[PDB]
């Protein structure tokens, strides 16, 4: 009935779950904690030029 | 109707073997001096053994670490009283007035993100001579006055009629009083940090107070006066959701004086050692 | 693969021992599109007359000497046609390229450490006090830090070790940021894109970002030698708009 | 009109808080670590042929921890005079002898006059 | 209406649960997101950015600048051994405050390797060959450059690319490692011997100074949130 | 089954670019003789950018605007009294004894919707000499007498029976009373204002009174009486759902006299400036 | 039955919620509707349409009709700064008690542009023509019209389509805008000079009035709804 | 089950909720906050003629 069925959060080496909102507002969910994304680059590596790992850092 | 939602789980990199190597390539060497960060896995360096690696960095998610309540204001405020201002509590809200999420919020200066705001009301009688009464549950009504509202005098006060501002009535006893809140603000996001005044001639404030005006709350007991006198105190949960943030900064160093500035007094890097080759010896019979 | 050249409008700048540029988070100075922008009028792009490379008066790095912070703008506000704009328009929008030129022999030897803070939100001397803004800036005459905690009113508490911000002077690191080292370059390049959390903001009122040359490693040399060695620092605009004009301010 | 540039006290600060124009006052500050002999403040006053400062520049010099108190049975690794802040004085004890406490000590200063740390170490027979 | 019944762990609140709450404030209409730059999704990525490492804290140093740089001089200093510190980068003082460190500190274990950088810092014509070896926990600190040499160690020559890393990789039994360090989940000690010595012509200066930078590799993780021990206040309004 | 169904937002108008113009078309020039309104955008006076305006007149809207609680009755009633007739409250129905709400629902002549009617009770022990007592909860009687009905002579009469009217029974300490009502009308919209007489001789009472007979409210206290006194206040709030309204008026300005009548005092237009010319200087050293 | 648990906000009564409720009057039977003219569909409708705009709020003139109008004579007076207010509709004397300015009232933030129309109520052979400049706020009021110039302005020349309408455009850097207005979100001011001055001929009165409405263009809105300070009582029954 | 879902109020720059009623009265229901309409022209031009903002508005 509006309903999503997603997956629970189990370790690696009956786990899917239910969600559905009642309220009329977004501020009113839950939270977002199932979105794991990642860019170190833009601070690990902020340069115009890229540097390749296995030639020297100059010449 | 029932929709599937695709969850991914993001694993750390595995480590791919190696063997000896005599060649040019020096994935070592390398110039710091260009503001990068060397990419070094240990397989550049040594000889490694292929390992599946199923760990995660789920718990150290924007998300995953801030939405975590935490509380940013106590105050406390009596049934009765001679003094008719310390009959209810009162605010202006933000996050400063507590070291720990203070500190949590301020790695990142830029931080948009809606809230779950939880009150946790505990009423205790006071210590006196004549004891004992039978007052019935005590309720309690919580008023958020946006900027530019009128703002309470007493407790009986027209203002508590929250025509328009919202406001909670809570008789003790319950589970807390819970709400939600959007991303309130005028900005794109709450700027934690603020190198700037307010006037023009550069002169005013300086800092954080300049930005963030998001209004007042105030706290009163609706039941009445008491037989006794009896003191209440309002502890306010801040919990994060959908949380976005922008340019982190280094964690604070010192320790923090005041909610209204970044004033500190110096502090040193780190505590000391004996020597700088000092390893302590601990396989000793 | 040392050597670059970067020529924004009539002015250009040669190096031959460039380590690299850092583009701050790998990101370019751009202009307003429309649908992240605010203000209803037409806004006045110069292009070639404000993005150009201007140079402040230089500092000596001496052997005992803490460290140096300029604020962006506020410094460029006496430099032509940017500090001219930025006095008759009430909003203003630009991004940066900072190089940073200090020059050594062979025999000669440090280490700088040259980073762009944004909001460098800093802390007075005494702890239950305000700021200045003569405090904070003094135009193109940079400020200094200080060896040891500094006292009087409304100074910024200017101890380099924690930058006067109130963290530690070694996480800096994580701002975009360059070093110097007498050994290897001899130039600091970092392009800075408009990072605020509004779309377009006042040029008076809020210095955008801080830039912290703070040596770490001190100058040091022998028999002869030279012993006056220089830092200068140029700050070229780039994609620089104003909106609502009006008369010019006066401080 | 204006007065010239105030200047830079070195291991010290100006602050000016409300310009330089006339009739302007600034003072005088000295870093942790220093005293300042000088004038405290200086005002934007009629000089002659312009306005100028009330009183020239002070100067922060530096604050010495007295010589380090010996210690009977005991040396000091190469003792010397011109102790500044924060600098060290290492002890040791002679033959025979058992060392017990802080074994060096560091200068500090507090309410703007230099100071040793704690007592210096003992040697015991 | 329906008949339900109310389990245990009713009306309670528990700081870290994510349920749905009213809106108080319905119809809200939030200012449009904006492409600011810089945005982080993880803290792991703050984590990776190198850090300057105050190794030199010996006493009398520790609010210099002079804590950050390791002294190397030249001459025949071949039985002294340079620097030396455990591997606890969330306990060790050398440690406990970098990027790496105040990261670690919001979490109680650990695991992944780590990537130590060293810069010289002296002049363009000196040159020098240094040992910078790793050795995993089991015995004492090595005392001697024989003993460092049978570690986990590389040799760092000095020249053109003035930096070196040495990546301590992760050697334990363990899955993870607390973050409050003890000696069952120890991790070592790394420790920095002069190979050949420094050596510089005539007319430049000899005692040069080293750097070293703290990041954590593309495999560490963080995991079970607590509080961190630096931060701490005596009442409201701090 | 479920059922999609279709929310259009209603953004505001974008900002279309310009250029410069020599043009016999003058969008300035009018006449407001013909009580019509210019629409001149800003695009039509000077030279402005394409700007995608996401903004929305969502919580303008009338539903928005009205559908919020108000408090608009506040009375008193005792447990024991020596009047019988303070133990119990009642009042007949309107909008019109607190200002904010009427105010609010006067920007219009005719507004047809229905409401939710919330309760908020709150008893208080008396004050006096021997307190004291074990009294359990109270609970209250809310009832409603439409026009024509019998209405209480005390708080033992027969009419609380409640056979028809609908009444309301609340044991204090649980969350309000609250119940919901259609549009409750002879009309066929609620007519805030009347311009006209009860009687046909043009005379009688004039205005709102002659129109609108809503009946009243009786409240009491279940229980009984009491050892010692006590008093319980009422509050009554009114949130209208389902809000149509038609013929805007010009809000008031004068402050409000009573609830019978729209008599007032005269009051000036606004407040004063010192001359027609003046704008504070705020750009000052 | 169902084992339910109640979670925190429960029992409490939140003034701007919307559940369902029970009928007090089940199997009612409404009224039909009746499609009465002029139905009110939203607030920016009733902000829309022009207010005489009080500016001439001088003291003495408070209570009289000659608050409303601007009073302009012929002569040489183009020294002489006819009117001058500051944009803030919902805070200024002069604005705060139109339709914009009571509309607003409702309301915390505003954005968008503003209408102000002006009607030369003098002869119909006399003639002017005037300057109407607006001034994005950084720096003082104009006090000459060389200064006023400079702004955004209109030159309306008087003549048989007797009224000119200058419209405030939306300057600013925050979308939005308080309307408990502060000098950070201060708006500018608007100024109004000769350009060439009244004339008349013989037989006609010299002194001319002027009149300036206020409406919001098509793209305004307002948020965050608070109470109206300007109704407030002492007692119930009023 | 006699359900609807409609979309929440997000705004621009896991968003439907699911709404059942439960009475047999429609004044039981809750408030159509998601009704967004405008007809100016009723008040700001309500004048027989049209005036089209480039002619005079006589003449
Ligand atoms: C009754 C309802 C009372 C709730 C009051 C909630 C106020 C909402 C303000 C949101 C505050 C967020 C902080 O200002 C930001 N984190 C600043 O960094
Ligand atoms: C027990 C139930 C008691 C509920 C009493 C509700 C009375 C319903 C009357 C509706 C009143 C509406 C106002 O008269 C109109 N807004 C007048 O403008």
């Amino acid at each position: 009935m509006g309903a999503q069925v997603s997956t629970q959060k189990t370790g690696a080496h009956i786990i899917h779950y239910t969600n559905i909102n009642y309220y009329k507002d977004a501020a009113s969910n839950s939270a977002n904690r199932q979105d794991f994304s990642q860019d170190p680059g833009k601070f690990t590596e902020p340069v115009k030029d890229i540097m390749v790992k296995s030639l020297p850092a100059l010449n | 109707v029932v929709e599937a939602v695709e969850n991914a789980v993001a694993r750390v990199a595995d480590t791919i073997s190696s063997g000896p190597s005599n060649s040019q390539a020096v994935p070592a060497l390398t110039a710091v001096e260009t503001g990068h960060t060397s990419q070094v896995t240990p397989s550049d360096t040594i000889q490694t053994r292929h390992v599946r690696n199923y760990h995660s960095r789920s718990e150290s998610s924007i998300e995953n670490f801030l939405c975590r309540s935490a509380c940013v204001y106590m105050g406390e405020y009596h049934t009765t009283n001679t003094d008719t201002s310390k009959l209810f509590a009162s605010w202006t809200i933000n996050a400063r007035r507590m070291v720990q999420m203070r500190r949590k919020l301020e790695l990142f200066t830029y931080v948009r993100f809606d809230m779950e705001v939880t009150f946790v009301i505990t009423s205790k009688q006071d210590q006196g001579t004549q004891l004992g009464q039978d007052m019935p549950p005590l309720t309690h009504q919580i008023m958020y006055i946006p900027p530019g509202g009128p703002i309470p005098k007493s407790v009986t006060d027209y203002t508590w009629q929250t025509s328009t501002n919202p406001s909670i009535f809570w008789t003790e006893g319950n589970a807390p009083p819970r709400m939600s809140i959007p991303f309130i603000s005028i900005g794109n996001a709450y700027s934690n940090f603020y190198d700037g005044w307010s006037h023009f001639s550069q002169n005013g404030v300086y800092g954080y107070n300049t930005l963030n005006h998001m209004g007042q709350i105030y706290v009163r007991h609706v039941n009445g006066s008491s037989p006794l006198p009896m003191t209440s105190t309002v502890r306010m949960y801040f919990k994060p959701k959908h949380v976005k943030v922008w340019v982190p900064r280094p964690p604070r160093l010192c320790q923090y004086k005041n909610a209204s500035t970044v004033n500190f007094t110096p502090t040193n890097i780190t505590e000391k050692r004996q020597s700088i080759n000092y390893i302590p010896e601990t396989v000793k019979p | 693969d040392r050597v670059r050249s970067i020529t924004l409008g009539n002015s250009t700048i040669t190096t031959q021992e460039s380590a690299n540029v850092v583009v701050a988070y790998g990101r370019w100075p751009e202009y307003l599109k429309d649908n992240e922008a605010t203000a209803e009028d037409q806004p006045t792009q110069p292009d070639v007359a404000t993005c150009r490379f201007y140079t402040l008066e230089s500092v000596t790095w001496e052997r005992d000497s803490p460290g140096w912070w300029w604020k962006f703008p506020d410094a460029l506000k006496d430099m032509g046609l940017f500090g001219q704009n930025m006095y008759y328009h009430y909003l203003g929008r630009a991004g940066y390229t900072i190089h940073v030129q200090c020059n050594a022999s062979k025999f000669h030897q440090g280490c700088l450490m040259v980073v762009c803070v944004p909001e460098a939100e800093m802390g007075c001397s005494q702890v239950d006090g305000t700021v200045n803004e003569h405090s904070l800036s003094e135009g193109e005459t940079a400020k200094k830090f200080a060896s040891t905690s500094t006292n009087g009113t409304n100074t910024v508490q200017s101890i380099v070790t924690n930058a006067g911000m109130g963290v530690g002077v070694g996480n800096l690191t994580i701002f975009p940021h360059q070093w110097i080292n007498l050994r290897t370059n001899n130039c600091a390049t970092i392009v800075m894109p408009y990072i605020n959390n509004v779309p377009m903001d006042n040029m008076f009122r809020h210095h955008n970002f801080t830039l912290m040359i703070i040596p770490f490693v001190p100058l040091d040399y022998s028999s002869d030698s030279s012993t006056y060695v220089p830092i200068t620092v140029t700050v070229a605009p780039m994609c620089a708009e104003y909106n609502g004009l009006r008369l010019a301010t006066s401080l | 009109k204006s007065c010239p540039n105030p200047g830079e006290i070195r291991n010290g600060q100006i602050d000016v808080p409300g310009g330089i124009l006339f009739g302007a006052t600034i003072s005088f500050s000295c870093n942790t670590g220093y005293k300042l002999f000088g004038s405290t403040s200086s005002f934007c006053l009629i000089s002659g042929s312009s306005v100028q400062w009330s009183d020239p520049l002070p100067e922060c010099r530096e604050i010495y921890c007295p010589a380090p108190p010996q210690i009977d049975n005991g040396i000091i690794q190469g003792e010397r005079d011109h102790y500044g802040y924060r600098q060290s004085v290492t002890y040791a004890c002679n033959k025979g002898f058992t060392m017990i406490g802080e074994h060096s000590i560091y200068c500090t200063v507090n309410n703007d006059e230099g100071e040793w740390s704690g007592p210096p170490p003992e040697c015991r027979g | 209406g329906l008949p339900v019944m109310n389990t245990p762990g009713s009306n309670q609140f528990l700081t870290s649960d994510d349920f749905q709450s009213p809106s108080a404030m319905p119809q809200f209409d939030v200012t449009p997101e904006l492409n600011i730059p810089g945005e982080v999704q993880n803290l792991m990525e703050i984590a990776e950015v190198d850090s300057v490492v105050p190794v030199n804290n010996v006493e009398g140093k520790l609010d210099t600048m002079e804590i950050y740089r390791i002294p190397v001089q030249s001459g025949n200093h071949q039985s002294s051994q340079v620097f030396g510190f455990q591997v606890q980068p969330g306990l060790d003082n050398v440690f406990k405050h970098t990027l790496l460190g105040e990261i670690l500190n919001y979490y109680a274990h650990w695991s992944g390797s780590i990537k130590l950088t060293f810069v010289f810092c002296g002049s363009a014509m000196a040159t020098g060959k240094f040992l910078l070896a790793y050795a995993p926990p089991g015995a004492n600190a090595p005392k001697s450059r024989k003993d460092a040499m049978l570690g986990t160690h590389i040799i760092w020559d000095v020249g053109l690319q003035s930096s070196c890393v040495l990546c301590i990789p992760w050697i334990s039994q363990t899955h993870y490692r607390l973050v409050q360090q003890d000696e069952y989940t120890s991790a070592g000690n790394v420790t920095c011997w002069y190979q050949t010595g420094i050596v510089v012509p005539a007319g430049t200066p000899t005692s040069c100074s080293i750097m070293c930078f703290v990041s954590a590799c593309n495999d560490f993780s963080v995991r079970l949130l607590k509080d961190t021990p630096f931060i701490e206040q005596s009442a409201l309004l701090q």
